[PDB]
């Protein structure tokens, strides 16, 4: 009974795990198995995505969060985001799938069967959490293998047949990046924008070659803080400022992924370039923009001037200026002047939309963008009945952003709360009351009254 | 010892009636910030146009509001996500009239509220105390993100979060319900089992707790004086409180460890207010309610209405009449 | 040595064996075609 | 040791499941209102007197069931089985809305018994019955909501029907109509429902986290033995953490359990005063000052304004389906509409 | 302590308890199944069947409109039906 | 009610001849519908253009007339305006601009026969509510 029951490890069944906090082959084995479960959803899902998948329909239309993935990459995909082959993405699944049980076999070999604490049978692999020296170390070998990671999509950009490029022109298409962006005003400059609207940080990026660059810094200094770590040991300064502990540990990590969590959020709600709206639909505010220019196409046909056409309120119809003067589209959607896409740039001047280019240069492949993401406006039910709350039953859609901006919220605010737990439990811990205040010398008890 | 020390340990002092601590040195200013801001601003603050539309709506006591209309509106809908501090305003009379306050007001009270939050935990460590009384208030303090923030960065402006006035409030969750259904939401229904629940079981456990106070006092004195503060002794029969729960439904469904019955009070609000604000927090995405609308229909094909019928007929006369002048275009789709 | 009919018996089967014989009934609904 | 003495005895006895004088009134009204529902959103129509479906049977899931109320034309009937409009004719009954006021009145008298269960209970196992007192407010709710208000109107047919979603639409037509959300009465009902939350989550997390290390485990659970004279968490430290966290703190534990009685029983209570006003349509609805106001000046506007035209669309597009029975016909042109919409 | 009866675990874990319910269980639900299936709960509860909501060429919903004709009036519906 | 095959009878031309329909056509017709048309047309309506609906006695006062089966079929093969005076199938979904608008590719001539028998179907179980917007829901 090496743990296994709370008389000896002193955790309850529902917190087992924490029976692992010092067996480390035992907890070698949890996350080696946990990682096969990990590889096998990517496994299942892209299989199950690829049998359900009709290409005559839309990506965004079939309940599909993985193939866009894959097509985001450059595989299957041709001009305009039409999928030619889909076969690379049968090879994405099968060999993620095949991939867990070797996997899942490690796992279950350590967690069960393998030596239950690694530090006897090897040096290198054993570890105690409160060795910062070793501690450190393992943080370096896997900071290198992420920026080595980093770098794969760099190889796969530059050399081994590029990315979906929704901006490319003529409709978007794959293409191969041969000038990655590497002026560090530039790469470094996205990190300085505010987060506010008409900046939006790093959710900004709008070309391949700033992701591309980025993805170059990020990837080397990965390796350069893989090296450093391994080759040094913490100062002072950040002895002194942190709990050491396997729990704390977790605790900074939970945060870190807390943090991830809401910025992929905002990604995928706002960004249309490493989320193509071909794969995933419109974003909220390409949608609504995208009603505008719909029914300027229309009224203009019918002969009106979207220029001079005074709304309701005093304010231009169709038309209107931004508080700094551009010219954006009308009504409630001028909350979203700032979105940019590539079916709307070509309408765009110096100050903004132009009325010269909107009386002549509209063409049916915009009219038609547009019809089709404002009727594809990510909005609809939790039983998958697209549109605003009040329609009735017919469309079955939900919008694979709502889809993944909804969850990966939820995600994130439990592991924020996972972080303030863990934390809080890890100071106690090694302050020594976490299981309760000792009568026997109450410290309020020896205070001073405060009045 | 030297000044920076000195400092340090006034900042971290457990002797000062109010605990200051290093969360607290970002908590005060902030809050005071908020808090002068919002009591001048309600008083005195000229019309708002919330809307972005030239439509001024007159939010402060001196404009002709009472404690129950008057609000802190918010910044309009022309300036979005955008930030709008006082400096990029051209005057305090343009930053006035297009709500400036009302950003002011959320950014540094959502800053020193989360500080708050912090600041739990940290006098919890100078105490020697187990940390998770912060973990409780997260359950509010994500509400209040979620009504302040998240929700206005879903539907892409500040003009769409939350008031800051009585009726304000009744305003968005009418027009929430009417664009999300969120009473069809189940975490919206976890949020009402939350705190219905969380009311019933403040009232059984205090009435439990008074229904077996041992008796230490006359009948003319009040029996709260058979409590001393810091007594050793407990002032109630657990085993008689729950001699009689046990017995009002069953022995098994009453809690006889003091410390599994308080975990259970802290736990239930927590969880179903976490999920209420998961649910504003996703219904930010457009992620809405079940939508049941001619759901049921007969050998004909005859909608046969259900009470979401009626349910959506209501939403409709929310949908059409709210902001009226807003929109030209057939959908509201932010 | 239990008693086997008790109260409690009583009060169990007045409400489970109501509650089977609806699930029965709701079951068979889900194949109720319009 | 009359007959009487003997049946107290056996009503008294201590078994899983105590029974009671008020046994006799609870167990059967309580197992009819019960069944009385999972019999209705099973099995019954509302079709004759809503122009609604409403039980599986007719394919509605578990949040659009519901037993609704009796079709306005029965006025305030008790709709026995036996009395003038059913005749007898169970089928009918159920058809006529019959369940309802079955479910409603069985309830009723299923709620005295339980309170009487309460009193009872407490009085044979000699504790004050402050769980009893407490109990009043959900009573004051049921015969305010239920009984009260339709009493107050033309019928039952607007009280509320034992529903999720029926309960849903019941909540917008009192906004629509009654404008409840402005209604003092239902301000402090929230704020002793938000309260008593508070009071719950705060009083539970402060036990939790004041806790003296009685135990060895890190499960704290098992340092507690409920024979035990000893307060388990420290009333001192926690009192300090809150005065200088938010200034004050409880200081008497007596107290303290007394206002977590007194907070949510209290907001109840206020709710169902404010719902016997609206039985007679005495509502908070206006402002006057801001009316007059509004009328003369075209551009005072308030959220106080803005919620009315809100309002005014719920009234007008919910109305001729909500209430069937009185043949609204509103032509498209009288709808009200901000633009486009 | 203990009020005296079985406890539950002990019953449902004995075999003789098994023994009786895998009849009465399965027996129960096969009962309600037919109660539907025989379209007998229709006519116990006067439930409309998806043909019968309306006539085939009315859409005005047969609303009850007098108290003590009630049960008159949804007959007369009912055969208007035919 | 039911569904009926005097209901499932509907115009096949515009002289006069009729076609009737069976149920598995009717809601292949409305699966159909969905898939390829309910994204702008729900419930007869047109969100991109809400003055033009589905309405039969609107289809009837097209040029060419679309209150017919042929009529329907020939709109989703060459769409045109309103007046007959210009093709729309640039901005329209048809056969004959299925490579813009893939979602037409896969279907057949039977597959538009059923989705022109819905749509002519379907005002005579709805009534109103076909084509008249939310006023009617
Ligand atoms: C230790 C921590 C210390 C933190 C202290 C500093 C805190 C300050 C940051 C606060 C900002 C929060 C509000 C952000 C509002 C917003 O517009 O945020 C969204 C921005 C994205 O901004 C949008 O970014 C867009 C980028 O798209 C543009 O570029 C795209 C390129 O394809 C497209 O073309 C698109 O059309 C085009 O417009 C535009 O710029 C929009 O106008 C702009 O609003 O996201 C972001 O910056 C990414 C991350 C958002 C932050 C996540 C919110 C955190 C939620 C708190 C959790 C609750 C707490 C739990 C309680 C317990
Ligand atoms: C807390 C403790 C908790 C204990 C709860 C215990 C629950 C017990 C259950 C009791 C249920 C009582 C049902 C009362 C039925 C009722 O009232 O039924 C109503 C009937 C009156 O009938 C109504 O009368 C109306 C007025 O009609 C009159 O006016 C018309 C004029 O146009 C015609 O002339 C008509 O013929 C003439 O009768 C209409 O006809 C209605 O359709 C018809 O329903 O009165 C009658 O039965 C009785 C009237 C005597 C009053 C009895 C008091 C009960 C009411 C208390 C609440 C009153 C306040 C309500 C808020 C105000
Ligand atoms: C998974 C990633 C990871 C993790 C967990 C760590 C963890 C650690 N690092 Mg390492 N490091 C990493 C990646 C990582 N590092 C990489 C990729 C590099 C290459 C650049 C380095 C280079 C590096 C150096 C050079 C040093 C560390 C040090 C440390 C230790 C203390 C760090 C500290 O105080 O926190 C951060 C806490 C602070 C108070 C720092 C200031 C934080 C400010 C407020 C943040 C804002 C500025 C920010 C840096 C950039 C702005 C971005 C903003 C817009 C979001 C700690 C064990 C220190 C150490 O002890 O070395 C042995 C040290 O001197 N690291
Ligand atoms: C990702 C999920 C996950 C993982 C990887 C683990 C992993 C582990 N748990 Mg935890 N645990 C979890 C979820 C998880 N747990 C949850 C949700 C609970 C709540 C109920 C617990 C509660 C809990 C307790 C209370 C305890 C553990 C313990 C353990 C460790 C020893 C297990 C053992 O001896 O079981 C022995 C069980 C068996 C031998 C039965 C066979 C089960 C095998 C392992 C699964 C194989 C199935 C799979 C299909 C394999 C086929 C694939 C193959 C072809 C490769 C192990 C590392 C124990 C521990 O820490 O020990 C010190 C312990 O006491 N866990
Ligand atoms: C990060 C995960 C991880 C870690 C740290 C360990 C660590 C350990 N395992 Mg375990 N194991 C794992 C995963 C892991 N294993 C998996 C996935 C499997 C299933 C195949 C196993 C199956 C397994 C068995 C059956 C045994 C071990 C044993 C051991 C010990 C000696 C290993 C050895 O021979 O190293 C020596 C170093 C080498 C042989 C160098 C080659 C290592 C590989 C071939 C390099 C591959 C790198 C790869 C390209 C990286 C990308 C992978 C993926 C992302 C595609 C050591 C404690 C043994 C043990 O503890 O004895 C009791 C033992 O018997 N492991
Ligand atoms: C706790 C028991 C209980 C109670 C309080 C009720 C109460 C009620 N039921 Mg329910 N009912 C019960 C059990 C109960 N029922 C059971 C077990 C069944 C299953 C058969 C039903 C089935 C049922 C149906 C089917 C219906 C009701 C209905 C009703 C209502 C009207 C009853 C009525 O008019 O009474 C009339 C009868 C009496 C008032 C009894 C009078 C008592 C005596 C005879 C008076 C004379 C005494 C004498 C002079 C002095 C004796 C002194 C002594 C020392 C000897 C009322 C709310 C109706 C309803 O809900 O409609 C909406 C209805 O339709 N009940
Ligand atoms: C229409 C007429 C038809 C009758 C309908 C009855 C409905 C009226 C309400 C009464 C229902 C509840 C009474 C339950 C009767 C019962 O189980 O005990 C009756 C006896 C005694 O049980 C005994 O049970 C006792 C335990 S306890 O009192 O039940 O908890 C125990 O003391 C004793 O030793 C044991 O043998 O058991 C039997 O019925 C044997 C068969
Ligand atoms: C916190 C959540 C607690 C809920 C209970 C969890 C029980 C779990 C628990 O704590 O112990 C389980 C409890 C004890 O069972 P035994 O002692 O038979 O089991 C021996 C066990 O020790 C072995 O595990 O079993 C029951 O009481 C089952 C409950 C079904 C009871 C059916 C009776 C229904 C009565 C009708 C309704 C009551 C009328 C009320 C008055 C109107
Ligand atoms: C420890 C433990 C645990 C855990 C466990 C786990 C976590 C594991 C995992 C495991 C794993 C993770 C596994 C894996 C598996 C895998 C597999 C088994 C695979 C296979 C595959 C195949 C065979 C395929 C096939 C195919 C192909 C090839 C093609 C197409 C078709 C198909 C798909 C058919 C638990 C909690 C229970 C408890 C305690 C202890
Ligand atoms: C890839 C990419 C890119 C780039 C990026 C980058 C380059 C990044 C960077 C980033 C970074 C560079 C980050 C950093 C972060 C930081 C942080 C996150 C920090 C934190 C800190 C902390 C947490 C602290 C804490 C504390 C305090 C405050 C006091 C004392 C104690 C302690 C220490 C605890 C871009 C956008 C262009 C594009 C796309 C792609
Ligand atoms: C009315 C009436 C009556 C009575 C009746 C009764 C008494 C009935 C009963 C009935 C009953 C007594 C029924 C029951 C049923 C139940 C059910 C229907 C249940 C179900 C449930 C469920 C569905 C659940 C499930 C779940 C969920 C959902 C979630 C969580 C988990 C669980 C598993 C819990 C008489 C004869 C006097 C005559 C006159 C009229
Ligand atoms: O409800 Mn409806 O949707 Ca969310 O925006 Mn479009 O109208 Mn307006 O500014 Mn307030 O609010
Ligand atoms: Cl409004
Ligand atoms: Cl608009
Ligand atoms: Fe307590």
């Amino acid at each position: 009974a090496t743990n296994r029951d709370q008389e000896s490890s002193g955790f309850a069944w529902w917190a087992g795990n924490a029976r692992l906090i010092n067996l480390s082959g035992k907890l070698l084995g949890a996350h080696v198995a946990h990682a096969g479960l990990i590889v096998f959803w990517a496994g299942a899902m892209t299989l199950f995505e690829l049998a359900h998948f009709i290409p005559e329909k839309p990506m965004y239309e079939q309940g599909l969060i993985l193939i866009p993935h894959i097509a985001t990459l450059g595989w299957g995909v041709g001009p305009g985001g039409e999928v030619v082959d889909t076969f690379p993405f049968f090879v994405v699944g099968v060999v993620h799938l095949i991939s867990s049980a070797v996997l899942g076999f490690g796992g279950v070999y350590h967690a069960i069967r393998g030596p239950e604490t690694l530090e006897e049978y090897s040096s290198f692999f054993g570890y105690d959490w409160k060795d910062k020296n070793k501690m450190t170390t393992i943080l370096g070998f896997h900071l290198i293998v992420l920026g080595i990671g980093a770098l794969l999509l760099v190889a796969k950009a530059m050399f081994f047949g590029g990315l979906y490029d929704t901006w490319a022109p003529g409709g978007g298409d794959v293409r191969v990046i041969t000038n990655p962006t590497l002026d560090p005003r530039v790469i470094f400059g996205y990190l300085l924008k505010s987060p506010f609207g008409g900046e939006g940080w790093i959710v900004s990026v709008n070309n391949l070659e700033d992701v591309v660059g980025g993805h170059i810094w990020i990837g080397l200094i990965c390796i350069a803080g893989g090296i450093w770590h391994i080759l040094t040991t913490p100062f002072g300064w950040a002895r002194r400022a942190f709990i050491w502990s396997g729990e704390a540990y977790l605790s900074y990590s939970l945060g870190a992924l807390s943090m991830m969590g809401f910025i992929a959020t905002c990604f995928v709600w706002f960004n249309n370039t490493v989320y193509p709206s071909e794969f995933y639909g419109p974003t909220g505010p390409e949608a609504s923009q995208a009603q505008a220019m719909t029914f300027l196409i229309r009224d203009q046909k019918l002969g009106a001037n979207v220029g001079s056409a005074q709304g309701p309120t005093g304010l231009g119809k169709y038309l209107m200026r931004s508080p700094t003067g551009e010219i954006i589209f009308g009504g409630e959607t001028m909350r979203f002047w700032d979105f940019r896409g590539p079916w709307l740039e070509p309408l765009r001047g110096p100050n903004g939309l132009d009325l010269n280019k909107i009386k002549n240069d509209i063409q049916p492949w915009q009219e038609r963008r547009a019809a089709e993401y404002m009727t594809h406006a990510p909005l609809g039910s939790l039983n998958s009945v697209g549109g605003v709350a009040t329609e009735i039953n017919s469309v079955n859609f939900v919008s694979p952003r709502s889809w993944l901006a909804t969850s990966h919220f939820v995600l994130a605010f439990f592991f924020l709360v996972g972080h303030l737990w863990h934390a809080g439990r890890a100071r106690a811990a090694a302050a020594g009351f976490e299981k309760g205040i000792d009568r026997e010398s109450e410290p309020v008890l020896s205070m001073p009254s405060l009045d | 010892a030297n000044l920076w020390e000195r400092f340090c340990n006034w900042v971290t002092s457990t002797d000062n009636r109010l605990y200051v601590g290093w969360f607290g040195v970002i908590m005060i200013p902030t809050l005071l910030a908020a808090t002068i801001c919002f009591v001048i601003a309600f008083i005195a603050a000229p019309p708002v146009d919330i809307d972005g539309i030239r439509e001024p709506v007159s939010g402060s006591l001196l404009y002709g509001n009472n404690i129950i209309t008057g609000a802190v509106v918010p910044s309009s809908n022309a300036i979005g996500l955008h930030f709008y501090p006082i400096w990029e305003a051209a005057s305090l009379d343009e930053w006035l009239y297009n709500g400036g306050p009302y950003q002011l007001i959320i950014f540094h009270f959502l800053l020193g509220a989360s500080c708050y939050m912090g600041r739990q935990w940290e006098l919890s460590y100078r105490l020697g105390m187990r940390p998770w009384i912060c973990v409780a208030y997260s359950a509010p303090l994500a509400s209040a993100f979620a009504v302040f923030l998240i929700y206005p960065i879903g539907q892409g402006s500040f003009s769409d979060g939350m008031p800051l006035g009585i009726s304000g409030t009744f305003n968005f969750m009418i027009v929430f319900q009417a664009e999300h259904n969120i009473l069809m939401h189940p975490f919206h229904q976890l949020g009402v089992a939350g705190v219905f629940g969380g009311a019933l079981f403040c009232a059984m456990h205090g009435s439990l707790v008074t229904s077996s106070l041992i008796r230490e006092t006359t009948e003319t004195e009040s029996a709260n004086y058979g409590y001393k503060f810091g007594q050793e002794e407990e002032t109630y029969n657990i085993v008689a409180a729950h001699g009689y729960f046990g017995r009002l439904i069953f022995q098994y469904a009453s809690f006889n460890n003091s410390r599994s019955l308080h975990f259970f009070l802290a736990a239930w609000p927590v969880v179903g207010v976490w999920f209420t604000a998961l649910g504003i927090s996703t219904m930010a995405f457009n992620l809405n309610g079940f939508n049941f609308n001619h759901s049921v229909i007969d050998a004909k094909g005859n909608v046969i209405n259900t009470w979401a019928d009626i349910i959506n007929r209501a939403n409709l006369g929310m949908e059409v009449m709210h902001e009226r002048n807003a929109h030209n275009f057939p959908l509201d789709l932010a | 040595s239990y008693p086997i009919f008790t109260v409690r018996w009583v009060a169990v089967h007045t409400l489970a064996v109501p509650t089977i014989f609806f699930l029965g009934a709701i079951a068979a609904m889900q194949f109720i075609q319009r | 040791r009359g007959w009487f003495d003997i049946l107290d005895d056996w009503l008294k006895r201590d078994r899983f499941v105590f029974v009671g004088w008020s046994g006799i009134l609870l167990f059967p009204c309580a197992y009819l209102a019960l069944g009385g529902w999972l019999t209705g959103t099973t099995f019954v129509t509302s079709w004759y007197t809503h122009g609604l479906a409403s039980s599986y049977l007719e394919g509605c899931n578990f949040l659009t069931v519901a037993v609704s109320t009796p079709a306005n034309s029965m006025g305030h009937s008790l709709l026995l089985l036996w009395g003038p409009e059913a005749q007898g004719d169970f089928t009918r009954w159920c058809q006529l809305g019959g369940l309802w006021t079955f479910i409603a009145l069985h309830g009723a008298f299923g709620l005295i018994g339980f309170m009487l269960r309460q009193f009872e209970i407490a009085r044979l196992v000699g504790v004050r019955p402050y769980n009893a007192i407490a109990f009043s407010a959900p009573i004051a709710v049921f015969v305010s909501v239920f009984l009260i208000y339709p009493l107050g109107q033309s019928s039952w047919f607007f009280a509320p029907s034992f529903g999720v979603a029926a309960i849903f639409r019941f909540l917008l037509f009192f906004q629509g109509f009654h404008n409840w959300t402005l209604n003092p009465f239902h301000m402090m009902g929230v704020a002793g429902v938000l309260g008593g939350a508070l009071l719950c989550a705060i009083h539970g997390a402060t036990v939790e986290n004041t806790l003296f290390q009685d135990g060895e485990g890190a499960s704290t659970f098992r340092a507690f033995n409920p024979t035990q004279a000893e307060e388990t968490y420290s009333m001192v430290t926690a009192n300090r953490f809150w005065s200088q966290i938010f200034g004050i703190a409880f200081s008497n534990k007596r107290w303290l359990h007394f206002f977590m009685l007194f907070v949510p029983v209290t907001g109840l209570w206020m709710s169902a005063i404010g719902v016997v006003g609206l039985a007679l349509n005495l509502r908070s609805y206006d402002f006057i000052s801001q009316e007059i106001r509004a009328a003369e000046d075209p551009e005072f506007e308030t959220f106080y304004t803005k919620n009315l035209l809100l309002n005014e669309g719920i009234r007008a597009w919910m109305a001729p389906q909500d209430q069937p029975h009185e043949n609204f016909v509103f032509p498209e042109e009288v709808l009200p509409r901000g633009n486009a919409l | 302590g203990t009020t005296g009866e079985r406890p539950f675990s002990d019953i449902i874990t004995s075999v003789r308890y098994w023994v009786i319910h895998s009849i009465t269980i399965p027996a129960l639900f096969i009962a309600g199944w037919l109660f539907v299936s025989t379209g007998l709960a229709y006519d116990v509860f006067g439930t409309p069947r998806p043909d019968s909501y309306y006539a085939q060429e009315q859409r005005s919903i047969p609303l009850v409109t007098d108290r003590f004709e009630a049960k008159q009036q949804v007959e007369t519906f009912l055969e208007q039906l035919k | 009610a039911e569904l009926t095959p005097e209901v499932l009878t509907v115009p096949l031309n515009s002289e006069g001849k009729t076609i009737t329909l069976t149920e598995k056509q009717y809601l292949e017709g409305k699966r159909l519908f969905q898939y390829a048309c309910a994204s702008c047309h729900v419930g007869g309506i047109t969100k991109t253009n809400p003055s033009l609906d589905l309405r039969t006695e609107t289809l009837a006062l097209a040029t060419p007339p679309r209150d017919n089966i042929e009529g329907l079929v020939d709109y989703m093969k060459n769409p045109t305006t309103y007046d007959g005076e210009q093709e729309i199938a640039e901005v329209h979904p048809s056969l004959r601009s299925a490579d813009i608008f893939p979602k037409m590719r896969n279907l057949t001539e039977k597959d538009l026969v059923a989705i022109a028998g819905h749509i002519l179907v379907e005002p005579k179980i709805l009534g109103d509510k076909w084509g008249g917007g939310k006023v009617y829901y």
